[PDB]
């Protein structure tokens, strides 16, 4: 009868950069998803393969919460079967996704005067990411025809890049915080339930 | 690679006037350009990034503009805290850490003449078999002169050191020149003369062993 | 906000090494890239290298590959730059500077803000020496006398007058750099030429790098 730690993920002080999304594991507790859905302050709350209204009546072995920060016009990439810098090089959701994508505009916490360049993303990779794969490799990317020898150069780029989060950007370039709930139902007793 | 060339080298401007500094990229570098100000004897500080956006805290009288290959910085109502060296840096193409040659923005001052003072080798120095002639130039503008030494009426430059002109506390410049001779060379010829040429004027001093 | 405090000045011999620090009072280095740019005397800026603290990876400019080692320590939030095999051409002021990563550059650096206070590094084959002070004697209605502080290393030598009681009319000239790599300056004071027989003029020369304290009296010459 322990209540699952959702404030730990949603009401957290800092979030992870998208290239290194943070996976919190949740198990052995009882969850109320209608509280989250009725916080009513989320600009994105889309559940695939299930409904949040009838969500408290289910039980799963584990619930994974992947949290990170992206920019406004990129929120549309956190969905099954999409393309872009994010979904191809930073955080791919599978097509057969059973979960929820939650997101809210965090322009007040993640924008200092003069910029907030602490949030990063991956701009280069040799191949797309497999669903829920993670990459934090800071190896020099060969974008040209010539070898890079691990040192930057012409057409020899550094694979990570910075977000310019200023309090005056458009919504497309304002920072958004994202939590992706996946529900794993294993061949074991269910440890995450509701009332 | 991408070479940033700036203009002019120096810009003599009186306060209140408008100063316009140019930065030209050898290649098209979008609008990813930075302007840094380096007050004399200070670390640079970034004025402007993204060609036009002013940095947090930078005064209003600075305005960056341009894109592609042509960039300018305008200091509109030139104040006194702004006489400094200004550098531009492109950060799009390879390599993104090249700097421009820099443009100096100094105050326009009316010409001044080099006050010259020459001293003979002191008695204590001749006591120890060394001779130094000190030729001190001060209170002149602009910061550039020339020094020539002559033994009697025979110009020579054997063992001559000369400061670079260094700006004083009053917007005028100063410098010095040291001629290291031997006591014989001091006493064998009848006199020695230091000649300072500034904008044409050949001021001069002379000393004799007594 | 985030401000950078560097180490103190350094004088080194040719061949010896030098290592400069750069502490960020901002607690966390975070994901900015800390880079080192040197300015030779009277010359432009020259980027040397970067290190990214959160990743531990550094990158050096080709001209400095093999001599520069840029490192970072996150607990104390202090970045270090070690340059070895010093030459005279390495005499310069070394600045550290934070930089965001490229917003699409492909490269690990954009613009530079903020900047360190700067660290002067002087490299000369000369060795610590104390100066010699000689009276530049006097000989309109005003005269000029002074002191000559010759053949010392390194700077700075401070020259006061009359234990601090004579400041008006004082002009202490910047020093020279003789071909022997030894400095020489002089401090001249212009005083009423009518007081040359009555007033006492004594110059006090202090060269701290050699514990040299010299009092020299300046009297007129026939
Ligand atoms: C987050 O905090 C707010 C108030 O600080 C609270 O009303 C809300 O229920 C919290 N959310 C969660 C998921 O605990």
């Amino acid at each position: 009868t322990n209540l699952c730690p959702f404030g730990e993920v949603f009401n957290a002080t800092r979030f992870a950069s998208v290239y290194a999304w943070n996976r919190k594991r949740i198990s052995n507790c009882v969850a109320d998803y209608s509280v989250l859905y009725n916080s009513a302050s989320f600009s994105t709350f889309k559940c695939y393969g299930v409904s949040p209204t009838k969500l408290n009546d289910l039980c799963f072995t584990n619930v994974y919460a992947d949290s990170f920060v992206i920019r406004g016009d990129e929120v549309r990439q956190i969905a099954p079967g999409q393309t872009g810098k994010i979904a191809d090089y930073n955080y791919k959701l599978p097509d057969d996704f059973t979960g929820c994508v939650i997101a809210w505009n965090s322009n007040n916490l993640d924008s200092k005067v003069g910029g907030n360049y602490n949030y990063l993303y991956r701009l280069f990779r040799k191949s797309n990411l497999k669903p829920f794969e993670r990459d934090i490799s800071t190896e020099i990317y060969q974008a040209g025809s010539t070898p890079c020898n691990g040192v930057e150069g012409f057409n020899c780029y550094f694979p990570l890049q910075s977000y310019g989060f200023q309090p005056t950007n458009g919504v497309g370039y304002q920072p958004y915080r994202v939590v992706v709930l996946s529900f794993e139902l294993l061949h074991a007793p269910a440890t995450v339930c509701g009332p | 690679e991408i070479v940033m060339t700036q203009s002019p080298a120096t810009l003599s401007v009186s306060p209140g006037e408008r100063a316009t500094l140019s930065c030209r990229a050898s290649q098209s570098v979008s609008s990813n350009l930075a302007w840094y100000q380096q007050k004399p004897g200070q670390a640079p500080r970034l004025l402007i990034y993204g060609a036009s956006t002013r940095a947090t805290g930078i005064p209003a009288r600075f305005s960056g503009s341009g894109s592609g290959t042509e960039f300018t910085l305008t200091i509109s109502s030139l104040q006194s805290e702004d006489f400094a060296v200004y550098y531009c840096q492109q950060y799009s193409n390879w390599p993104p850490w090249t700097f421009g040659q820099g443009t100096k923005v100094e105050i326009k001052r009316t010409v001044a003449a080099p006050s010259v003072t020459l001293f003979p080798p002191s008695s204590e120095e001749l006591q120890a078999n060394k001779a130094t002639l000190v030729c001190l130039i001060s209170d002149f503008y602009p910061g550039a002169v020339t020094v020539a030494w002559k033994a009697d009426s025979s110009p020579v430059k054997a063992g001559v050191e000369t400061t670079t002109p260094s700006k004083q506390s009053n917007n005028k410049y100063a410098a010095s020149s040291y001629l290291s001779l031997t006591p014989e060379q001091w006493k064998s010829h009848r006199s020695y003369s230091c000649q300072v040429t500034h904008e044409g004027s050949t001021v001069e001093k002379t000393v004799a062993p007594t | 906000e985030v401000q950078l405090v560097q180490s103190g000045a350094e004088v080194k011999k040719p061949g010896s090494s030098v290592k400069v620090s750069c502490k960020a009072s901002g607690g966390t280095f975070s994901s900015y890239a800390i880079s080192w740019v040197r300015q030779a005397p009277g010359q432009g800026l020259e980027w040397m290298g970067r290190i990214i603290p959160i990743f531990g990876s550094s990158n050096y400019a080709q001209k400095f590959q093999g001599r520069v080692t840029i490192t970072a320590d996150e607990s104390t939030s202090t970045a270090y730059m070690e340059l070895s095999s010093l030459r005279s051409e390495d005499t310069a002021v070394y600045y550290c500077a934070e930089s965001p990563l490229g917003g699409g550059s492909g490269y690990s650096v954009s613009w530079f803000d903020p900047w360190g206070q700067g660290t002067l590094v002087t490299v000369s084959s000369a060795s610590t020496k104390g100066p010699s002070v000689f009276p530049l004697a006097p000989s309109g209605g005003t005269a000029a006398l002074g002191c000559l502080v010759k053949d010392y290393f390194p700077e700075p030598v401070t020259v006061s007058w009359n234990s601090g009681a004579l400041t008006s009319g004082v002009h202490t000239f910047p020093a020279v750099l003789q071909s022997s790599g030894l400095y020489s300056l002089s401090s001249v004071v212009t005083v009423p030429s009518s007081s040359l027989g009555t007033q006492t003029y004594i110059c006090n020369v202090n060269h701290k790098p050699s514990n040299t304290k010299v009092d020299k009296k300046v009297e007129p010459k026939s």
